[PDB]
């Protein structure tokens, strides 16, 4: 298998908005997880071994065996039987304390056709103004439908300069992070839906180029949602990588 | 007002 090129592909959506998606078209999509069960955050799969998720996601406990990750789901509880449930080893913050996060798989997880890792940016690469992307995740829906199931909505990025106007996020956004949304509103990321991926489509094959952060709300008009921005942190990632 | 998207969320002043 190849990185970012799922096995199922993944329906143009015509999280708050968007749509249910195809099940297993996210096949990089994981479920973070407390040891008691609870789904709390998502990641996105990486690598085999490896899940990129955000810092904040684990403040609650600094204890690697206090985490587990669900890969190959597409429901929030009631799993499906072939769901891969591996504990986490080894939890890397990165060093500037910036949201983003490694986690260490106890185990590797086994690709198969519904669980592939994502593709990695090249390192400091800035997606353009108004590039079509994806976030997916199982996060609040605030009504909107699908609840309980994963869902994705398609969001264009927003500059920066453009994003931190005062009538906007005011400054709020750094350069290591990336805005996306519809302006308008409607359309966002909501809690639970931390550490999950933002990717956009090149060539063939999806890139993850952020991680669900923070927004002033979700879909709420001129505040659209932050992501951390992946690009910044790839020669970071693959350095734990390559040493743990 | 910045809302972190965690499952519960962390929320600041701002």
């Amino acid at each position: 298998f190849d990185c970012g090129k799922p096995q199922v592909e993944p329906k143009k959506c015509p999280v708050v908005g968007g749509c249910v998606a195809h099940p297993h078209s996210w096949p990089w999509q994981v479920s973070l997880r407390t040891r008691f069960g609870m789904h709390f955050c998502g990641g996105t799969l990486i690598s085999p071994e490896w899940v990129l998720t955000a810092a904040h996601c684990l403040e609650k406990s600094p204890r690697p065996s206090s985490y587990k990750v669900i890969l190959g789901a597409h429901q929030e509880v009631n799993l499906e039987p072939h769901v891969q449930e591996i504990e986490v080893s080894r939890l890397f913050l990165e060093p500037t304390r910036k949201d983003i996060a490694l986690l260490k798989l106890s185990s590797p997880a086994v690709i198969t056709d519904k669980v592939i890792p994502a593709c990695l940016p090249s390192p400091n690469y800035v997606v353009a103004d108004r590039t079509e992307c994806f976030i997916t995740g199982w996060g609040e829906t605030q009504g909107t439908f699908g609840a309980g199931l994963l869902k994705e909505a398609q969001l264009p990025v927003i500059e920066n300069k453009v994003c931190n106007r005062y009538e906007f996020l005011n400054g709020r956004v750094q350069s290591t992070e990336l805005c996306a949304g519809h302006l308008a509103g409607g359309t966002d990321s909501c809690q639970g839906d931390s550490g999950g991926p933002l990717v956009c489509f090149e060539k063939d094959k999806y890139i993850l180029q952020g991680v669900t952060s923070w927004g002033l709300g979700c879909a709420r008009p001129n505040k659209p949602g932050v992501y951390v921005r992946v690009s910044r942190f790839v020669t970071w990632i693959e350095g734990v990588m390559r040493n743990n | 007002g910045r809302a972190y998207k965690s499952k519960p969320p962390i929320a600041f002043p701002d």
